[PDB]
This record gives structure tokens, C-alpha cells and sequence, in this order.
């Protein structure tokens, strides 16, 4: 959370494993894996996306058979600020692998090329 | 240093035991197939037998031995034309599968699931096509495995052939057929020869087009492609080449036996085509 | 001694019991009783839901009718149970699920009737489509009939409407609806209901798949195929009929990846 | 790190001081770290067919009535 | 030493986690953590369903808004969770059920806001009706609002339409909606959300009843009542508003007497 | 003559341990990325 | 001067008197004096990621507040 110290709020961070309507309302997102984040002196909050998959490995391309599901963030209560305080502010998000994470079948990337 | 070597595939089958006349309430011959069981009889259950020391074995019909052969799964065409051609130099792209041909496919489809290491062997042949006397120097071929997600070549000479990470084989014409092995690479615990399902659940709240997918298809079997090119630059006399790919499943396990394919294959699924549904021929019930 | 017998069985699961007095023993497919997913084979890491008696109990599907013209019937699992009580709810609320089953097919008649039904349980029972212009085109809706199941036909009839294709299966009976000869379906776990001998078939099915757990909504693990190996006959009547009823209990079902409920397009 | 195994000899040459008789062995050494690179050993096992031929819950005794 | 604190808590149930950084410890009602029904106190003999993580997880209800005119809010349990995922399904498929709960009320504001909410959990929270011509007449539909809950009022207003009576509760705030003084509601398990101190209330509720298990569809075991003990204020604004959100997790829920699903008349 | 052959690259990753419900002052989920960790 | 090492076997053939089970080893002999000529052994080590994931001076206890 990068708002001022005077700003408070509760947010809901959600992971919905695939196969149903992707959550567009808190009511649905709240039924999947989720963390309700209370903003405060510990500035940050982590939601773990547990490995939940039919296959033992997923593809590194968009693919329905090995689709992974939906990540979403909602307001749980609302951001509240006192007077003389910015009413808008930013949050930044980060992603990282857990210690049970692995990859295989080395391949070239589409993220670089050399034309002619 | 040196390692030196419970029923094995090459063991002799059971001996026939001598058996004599019988008159009793034991009734091996009568049974009831409604139960779902096959009656486990041997000849001494219904005739008199002599003793026979059996030496035959089932060594050649173990799963490994039934499959221990390279089978052709595709033919890839490539060429190396003059630089003055209106037509582009042909490189080939093949989506890896055992379903473009029928013989290996039918054998694997005696089973629902399998696990194996794959040996691929490549036979390469070439020829001239224009009745010309011009010549060509010995060709080198690049066989590049492009796994799902990696950039597929669009031109015979674009950057993807750099292969920094894809495995490639550079094969020299006229040498022994190329060969590599691959581990069991499935994203499941076994390869599925049959998948009774879809890759997408169509949702009520979504258009039919958005929830649609092919019956029986899944990335369970998307293994990417082989891309093949003649590495040599354009030559004034055009040469065309073919790469035949042979697959041998080695170190193999299989599960859940199935009736074999009895009418002609019709696409990569189990579909059949009108006019091919009559495998049996005419034979009269009381004619030998 | 006490009179216990192959033919007389009682099955009890959850709050439900089946009795039979004309059974022909019962089959445990591939010799494997159903089981929960072992830790050494596990894959989703979230704590699974295991409904136990709420879902592992006998559900009876709509009864069908066997006549001299019947070519056969088919159902898929878990699909045929998708709308069955708490099994159905647990299936649709979770991304993943696995389950074994006890399948009990019921069909009684009289000592003067005759006929024989092959009851086959087929892992990955992929069926052939109705098209000779597109392959693998049967739609999700037509591939998944739910409890009413579908039927076999004696004749392949290609769909020629290319404007709005029917997109359904056209499963020919002597080709087991999949391009292989029906006479060989006995390599699949099966029983035969031969009316002079028995009035039911019982098949206990382990979860079978190339994965420990998978999407039940996308994928059927087992098919049940019932075909008349010998046609129905009775006294000298031209149109006899006798009912066939299916009752199926999930066994050792467990589910992972809980979220909002799946609401599938089924028509 | 050689593996020495025996061959099942079919036709035997007229010899028992070199070929046919005094167990003929063969040698295998794997040259690669990946086991997928290995040749097939063909030293395979058999099993009882019962899970397909007799998948019934109560044991089949063939001399007895199947239905009782 | 490590900095652990009363004010900073994490609650995890099933696939759900709550964090808070301004808690005021948490309450375990009557000192009794929720538990499954012991064999020595058991009563229905059928094997119970225990959904475990499928139903024992945090469900968030629709958020409400606190303003200077708010008189208070109420909900009943299990009623407020009747339509919540697999908890709701297990409740309606079974004649009997029991459950404990973790109730977490959320309401943050700022160091310049003030106000205090009493959050009370009341066993058998019977509320008074709107009629002075008939007693005990509130209808099932009006007594059970589901997740939207109901509200308290500062004024008793008798329903005078005897032709078509409204049949609803008229719960007066200073009489705790039941004829007793609100100042004494603190003998019930409670916490206070006083905005200068804390932004949440957490109440762990054991199943409480004069029976080991009962009809969840007929009977609510607990009521949650939230009333402003000190009104909302902020800087010098005339109409401040701040949201209040309820999140509730069933705990140790078990069910008996499985049958077809209950389909209640709720409107 | 013959030589024959601490976490190695081909070792299995850590097992997932079973864990149940929790209600306490332990707060794994809350953190502060300002620290650089 | 042979190095014998074990393979991590993935797909196992139906065999435990020759392949799949009784640890399958492989053999390496270096033919050159220069170690740059050697093949890669691939017998490699892993390490804890902490020098990148937790480079903080005072130890991180994850159940505790990071800031205290
Ligand atoms: C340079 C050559 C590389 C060769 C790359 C081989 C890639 C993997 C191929 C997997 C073959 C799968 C056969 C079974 C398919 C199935 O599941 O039906
Ligand atoms: C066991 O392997 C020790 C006995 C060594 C016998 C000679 C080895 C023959 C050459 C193998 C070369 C290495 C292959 C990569
Ligand atoms: C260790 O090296 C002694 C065992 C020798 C085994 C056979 C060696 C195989 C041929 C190696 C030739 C020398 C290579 C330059």
C-alpha cells in the first residue's frame, strides 16, 4: 500500500481455481482462496496461490486444458482518509515463486528476436 | 565394476500334466459368463491328457517386445531451389503425433494409457526434379524441435534457426540416419490415447462460441512441432528432399486394454466414415 | 450351510441399501476397489473436500424401456450424476474431483422371457460423431446428456446439414459406437444380464485416469454401455417391453479447488 | 560399470568349451546420464491375467458351479 | 520480543484468511470453542455429514453503511449463511444440522473519526413484532432476511393494517429489539468497535441450544446485533458515512437426516 | 580403477505438510516489502 | 579410471532383473588431459535463495511482523 499513513482500509485478494464464471463481483471472489488485507503498519500483504491443478505441470502458453484460474482484488470495506489527506493513492503488486516451484523442457523464448 | 544377472517374459509356460478318466460332481466345463469372468480351463479339465514338458514362452509378446520397432509416423518435404525462383524455399513444419499414419497408432490403441521413452530415427532422401544436368553439393539438414510456446520459423533462414535453447539435429546427407531419445515427457502420469472430454467448460453466462472446443482434444498430447530445413544456400539446380520419421516407444508400460480399431481411421479422433463400416466378409454359418 | 449365495446380495452405502436375489456375483473392475488419493500420488495441495455419506450413496436414474427394437443405451460418469444431490453440488463447486462408483443395473422379467444385455464399463469411452465433413465436432451439450443417457443405433446416418450441423454422436451398435467390434467389448469390465440366469449387473469401478485428479465437468472417466447381445422375446408376443433401471453410487469421492459454482451451458 | 547377463540360447552350435552350453552371457554398459538414452533390456515380467479374466469379487473355483 | 500483539491477528479457515492490525483481542463465547457432537451426547443415529473445509470457511455478506442516522443492524445464524456456498447446500439437503461460527465484523475509519459499535452475539435472539393486536405473528419470511439482515429502529410503530398485516419485527434499539434494556446486552458475548481503538470485532461462537442438534431451517441458534453505542462523527461533516462488513465462518458443522433438498418460501 | 557415485539439482522439492485452521497472533501473510526482502 | 554414477530413472521398463529397478548406473571415462575437454557431469548443487530473497541484516521470522 503506498497511500499516506493516515489512510486506512480493508481489501480482499482472491484466487479462484478455473472452471467457473471468472469473478467479477466480490460475492463470487470471496468463495475461492482469499486473503482479507487490513492496511496498517505492516505495509504489505501476501496471498499464496496454492498449486491446484489437474495436470502435474501446466503449459507456459495460454491453453484451456492447463488453465490456472483467476486472480482478483476487491474493496472489502473502503479506503478511508481524514481531511487534508490524498483521497487517491496507489498500490503496487509483486509476484514470486514458492519453494515448491519448478519448470521443465527448455525452449527458446518469443521475447527476443533478430529480424534479418 | 560388473553387476551380474518373479515370472519373466521368457520363462517356459506350464507343463501339461497327465490326467485320466473322471466321473464326479466336479464340473469345470459348466460355467456362467454372465458373471463377467472367463472360465480358466486347461485341456486336462475336459479330455484325458499325457504329461508334456512345455518349452514355449511368451517372450515375444511382452509389451516391450510387441512395441520394439521403429514405425514411420510422418514424411516431411523440404527443398533447396534456385535464388531466382518466384517460389519460396520450402522448409517443413510437422505437429508431432503418431496419428498421421495408421500402423503404430492401431497398436498403441490396444491400450487406453501408456508411458514410454521415445526413440526417433530420421531417414533422409533427396532427388533432382528439373531435367537439367546442373549439380548440387552434399546437403546438411537442420531438424529443430520447437516446443509449444517457442517461435515457429516463418522463413527457412530467419532468427529462430539459431536454436539457442530448442534442441536441433544437424544431419549430413548420406550419413547414417539421425537418432535421438526423449524421456517420458507427458504433463500427465501417463500419455492418454483416449480422452473422453473437452478442454473447455461452456458456461451459461458466456457465448456458445467462447465456450466451444473439440471433442476429445486436450494439450495432454500437444508436443509441439518439428521444423526442418536444408541449411545450404540456394543452388541453381533445384533439389527436393524427404525426411521420414520413425518412432519406437521403448521402456514401455500400458494400461486398460481395448478392442482394436476395426474400421478405417478417420481423423485424429475415433470418428468413422460412411462406406467404411463393413469389416467382415461373407461366410455361411455351416460352412467350414 | 447358512445358505449364503452368489446370487443373493445386499449393498449398503450411506443411507441406501440394494438387495438382489438373482445376481451373478459382482465385478470389481481390474481387481481394484475404489480408494482415496494417497499422499504419495497427490497433486493439488489444498485440503480436499470429502463428502463421504452425503455423496457416496445410491442414486437412481430415470428408467428406460427395453423392447425388440432397442439397439442399446449409454451414459458417461460423472456426467450422469451431475444433478444428483450433494454429489452434483460438490462436483460443480470445485475445479477438481475424483470418484469411483458402484454401478447396479436392474432388469427383471420372468422364466418365460428371454434376452441378454451386455453391461460394459469403459474407461475413456470416446464415441464417434455424426459428421463426414468435420471430425471431433460433437458439442459439449450433446456429448453430455446427464442422467437420460443416449442411445446406440444400428445405422450410421451422416449429418448433411452444413448450415447448422447437429453436432452429435452417431454411435453404431456393432462398432461399440467407437470404431471397434462390439464382440470384443468383453475385454472391458462387464457383466451380462441374461434373463434366464440373473436380473442385475453390478460393477464396482475404481477412479481410472492418467492423472490423480482432474476436471469432472470437462472430462468423463468412465462410460457405461448397455447393448442387447440377444434380443428381448416373450411367449409369442410381438411387442414385449421390460424396464431397465440404473442405480449408481459414487465411492471415495474427493474434491479440490473450491470456488463459486460452475454453471454450465447444457442445452 | 558393466552389466553382465545371460542369453537364452535357441540354436546351439556344436560347442561346449566356448559356445552352446557353458551359459552364454552378454555385456551392457550405459554411456549416457539420461536413462531415456538406454537401450531396452527386454528382461521383462509376466503377470497373472486375473484382473481381466476373473475380475469377480468372490473367487472362482473352476471345479465348482460358477453360480451358487 | 518478536513483536506479537493483541491487536494484530491472522485467522485461517479452509481456503480463507483474515488479517487485522487493529484488533482488541478476540472473544470465545462463554469460554467454549466450537466442537463436533460427542458420542455421549449424540442423538440422530445415522452417520452425519461433516463438510469440513467446504463449508468451514469465511463467507462475506453484503456490506452495509453506517451514518449518523443509523439505529443498528441484526442478522440471525444459520439464516444469514443459508445461501452461502456448500454450507447453504448442506443445510438445505439435511433435516438436521449444528454449527459453531467465527464472526468477524469489520469497520475502519481514521484517527479523526469517532464512534462506537456494540457487537453482540445473542443465543436465541427472539425479536419483538410490529403488532398490537396479535402476538408472535412475524412471518417466517420476515423473521429470516438471509444475508441482508434487518435493522433496529428508535421508534415503535404498530402495524394498523388488520386487512393485510405486515407481519414483521419492529425491534426498538434501546430495548434490544426484545423488551430488555440495551445497556445490559453486555452480559451476552460481545466486543465494541470503538474507532479510536480498533477496527474490528471477532467473536468465536460454540453451537448453543437446548438440544445436541436441531432444524437449521426452522430455528436460528444465534443472533448478531450491531448497535451504535456512540454515534458516528467526523471532522465537522454533517453526513459522514463508513462501511461495516460482516464475514462469518461456520465451524465444526455437521448434519443428519439427508433427503431431497428443502425449497423454502422466502418471499 | 572405478570411482563410484549437499542439496543436488535433481533432488525432490519439499513436501507439502498437512495444516489445519488457525487463529492467533502469528501473521505470515502481513509483511513489508520496503525492507528489500 | 572409470567413473560410475547412477541415473535418476523416469519411465521404467517392465523389468527388475536388468532395467528399471536395481539402480541403473552409467560409466564415464575421460579421454583428455585438459579438463575443458570433459563433458558436463550435470551432477549439480542447489542453494538457498536467501542472498537474493532475504538480504536483510536482521533475520526474517515469517510468522512475526517484518517491522518491529
Ligand atoms: C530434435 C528432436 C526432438 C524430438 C522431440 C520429441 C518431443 C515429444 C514428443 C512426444 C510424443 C508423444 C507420443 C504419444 C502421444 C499421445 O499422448 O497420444
Ligand atoms: C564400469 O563401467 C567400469 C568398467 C569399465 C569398462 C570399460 C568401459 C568401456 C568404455 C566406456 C566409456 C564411457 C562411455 C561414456
Ligand atoms: C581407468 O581408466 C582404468 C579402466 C580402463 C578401462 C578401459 C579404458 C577404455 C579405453 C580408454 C582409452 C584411453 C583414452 C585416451
Amino acid at each position: 500500500f503506498c497511500g499516506s499513513m493516515m489512510a486506512t482500509g480493508k481489501l480482499l485478494v482472491s484466487y479462484a481455481p478455473p472452471g467457473a464464471d471468472p469473478p467479477k463481483k466480490r460475492k463470487e471472489a470471496m468463495l475461492g482462496t482469499h486473503v482479507i488485507w487490513d492496511i496498517g503498519l505492516q505495509s504489505s500483504c501476501t496471498m499464496v496461490v496454492p498449486w491446484i491443478s489437474n495436470t502435474t505441470y501446466r503449459q507456459t502458453i495460454d491453453d484451456s486444458f492447463t488453465e490456472g484460474g483467476y486472480i482478483s482484488v476487491f474493496y472489502q470495506t473502503r479506503i478511508v482518509v481524514p481531511l487534508s489527506t490524498p483521497r487517491e493513492m496507489d498500490i503496487l503488486g509483486f509476484v514470486s515463486a514458492c519453494n515448491d516451484f519448478s519448470v521443465r523442457l527448455l525452449r527458446d523464448t518469443t521475447h527476443i528476436e533478430q529480424k534479418a | 565394476g560388473s553387476s551380474s544377472t518373479a515370472a519373466t517374459s521368457r520363462d517356459a509356460l506350464p507343463n501339461t500334466e497327465a490326467s485320466g478318466p473322471t466321473h464326479s460332481k466336479e464340473i469345470p466345463a459348466l460355467t456362467a459368463v454372465e458373471t463377467g469372468a472367463t472360465n480358466p480351463l486347461v485341456p486336462s479339465d475336459t479330455v484325458q491328457t499325457r504329461h508334456v514338458v512345455q518349452h514355449r514362452s511368451r517372450s515375444e509378446s511382452s509389451i516391450e517386445s510387441f512395441f520394439a520397432r521403429g514405425a514411420c509416423v510422418t514424411i516431411m518435404t523440404v527443398d533447396n531451389p534456385a535464388s531466382t525462383t518466384n517460389k519460396d524455399k520450402l522448409f517443413a513444419v510437422w505437429k508431432i503425433t503418431y496419428k498421421d499414419t495408421v500402423q503404430l497408432r492401431r497398436k498403441l490403441e490396444f491400450f487406453t494409457y501408456s508411458r514410454f521413452d521415445m526413440e526417433l530415427t530420421f531417414v533422409v532422401t533427396a532427388n533432382f526434379t528439373e531435367t537439367n544436368n546442373g549439380h548440387a553439393l552434399n546437403q546438411v539438414y537442420q531438424i529443430m524441435y520447437v516446443p509449444p510456446g517457442a517461435p515457429v520459423p516463418e522463413k527457412w533462414d530467419d532468427y529462430t534457426w539459431q536454436t539457442s535453447s530448442n534442441p536441433s539435429i544437424f544431419y549430413t546427407y548420406g550419413t547414417a540416419p539421425a537418432r535421438i531419445s526423449v524421456p517420458y515427457v507427458g504433463i500427465s502420469n501417463a500419455y492418454s490415447h483416449f480422452y473422453d472430454g473437452f478442454s473447455k467448460v461452456p458456461l451459461k453466462d458466456q457465448s456458445a462460441a467462447l465456450g466451444d472446443s473439440l471433442y476429445g482434444a486436450a494439450s495432454l498430447n500437444d508436443f509441439g512441432i518439428l521444423a526442418v530445413r536444408v541449411v545450404n544456400d540456394h543452388n541453381p539446380t533445384k533439389v527436393t528432399s524427404k525426411i521420414r520419421v520413425y518412432l519406437k516407444p521403448k521402456h514401455i508400460r500400458v494400461w486398460c486394454p481395448r478392442p482394436p480399431r476395426a474400421v478405417a481411421y478417420y481423423g485424429p479422433g475415433v470418428d468413422y466414415k460412411d462406406g467404411t463400416l463393413t469389416p467382415l466378409s461373407t461366410k455361411d454359418l455351416t460352412t467350414y | 450351510a447358512c445358505g449364503y449365495s452368489d446370487r443373493v446380495l445386499q449393498l449398503t452405502l450411506g443411507n441406501s441399501t440394494i438387495t438382489t436375489q438373482e445376481a451373478a456375483n459382482s465385478v470389481v473392475a481390474y481387481g481394484r476397489w475404489p480408494e482415496y488419493l494417497r499422499d504419495s500420488e497427490a497433486n493439488p495441495v489444498d485440503q480436499p473436500t470429502e463428502p463421504d455419506v452425503a455423496a457416496c450413496r445410491f442414486y437412481t436414474l430415470d428408467t428406460v424401456s427395453w423392447t425388440k427394437e432397442s439397439r442399446g443405451w449409454w451414459w458417461k460418469l460423472p456426467d450422469a450424476l451431475r444433478d444428483m444431490g450433494l454429489f452434483g453440488q460438490n462436483m460443480y463447486y470445485h475445479y477438481l474431483g475424483r470418484s469411483g462408483y458402484t454401478v447396479h443395473v436392474q432388469c427383471n422379467a420372468s422364466k418365460f422371457h428371454q434376452g441378454a444385455l451386455g453391461v460394459f464399463a469403459v474407461p475413456e469411452m470416446c464415441l464417434a460423431g455424426d459428421s463426414n465433413t468435420t471430425t471431433m465436432h460433437t458439442s459439449y451439450q450433446n456429448a453430455n446428456p446427464g442422467e437420460k443417457g443416449g442411445t446406440f443405433t444400428g445405422t450410421f446416418t451422416p449429418d448433411n446439414n452444413q448450415t447448422s450441423p447437429a453436432r452429435r454422436f452417431c454411435p453404431v451398435d456393432y462398432l461399440l459406437g467407437n470404431g471397434t467390434l462390439l464382440g470384443n467389448a468383453f475385454v472391458f469390465p462387464h457383466q451380462i444380464i441374461n434373463l434366464r440366469t440373473n436380473n442385475c449387473a453390478t460393477l464396482v469401478l475404481p477412479y481410472v485416469n492418467s492423472l490423480s485428479i482432474d476436471s469432472m465437468v470437462k472430462h468423463n472417466n468412465w462410460g457405461i454401455a448397455i447393448l442387447p447381445l440377444a434380443p428381448l422375446n416373450f411367449a409369442s408376443e410381438s411387442s414385449p417391453e421390460i424396464p431397465i433401471t440404473l442405480t449408481i453410487a459414487p465411492m471415495c469421492c474427493e474434491f479440490n479447488g473450491l470456488r463459486n459454482i460452475t454453471l454450465p451451458r447444457l442445452q | 560399470g558393466a552389466q553382465v547377463s545371460s542369453q537364452k540360447v535357441g540354436a546351439h552350435e556344436n560347442s561346449n568349451r566356448a559356445y552352446g552350453g557353458s551359459t552364454i552371457n552378454y555385456t551392457t554398459i550405459n554411456y549416457y546420464r539420461d536413462s531415456a538414452s538406454n537401450a531396452a533390456s527386454k528382461q521383462d515380467f509376466s503377470q497373472d491375467p486375473s484382473k481381466f479374466t476373473e475380475p469377480i469379487k468372490d473367487v472362482l473355483i473352476k471345479t465348482a458351479p460358477m453360480l451358487n
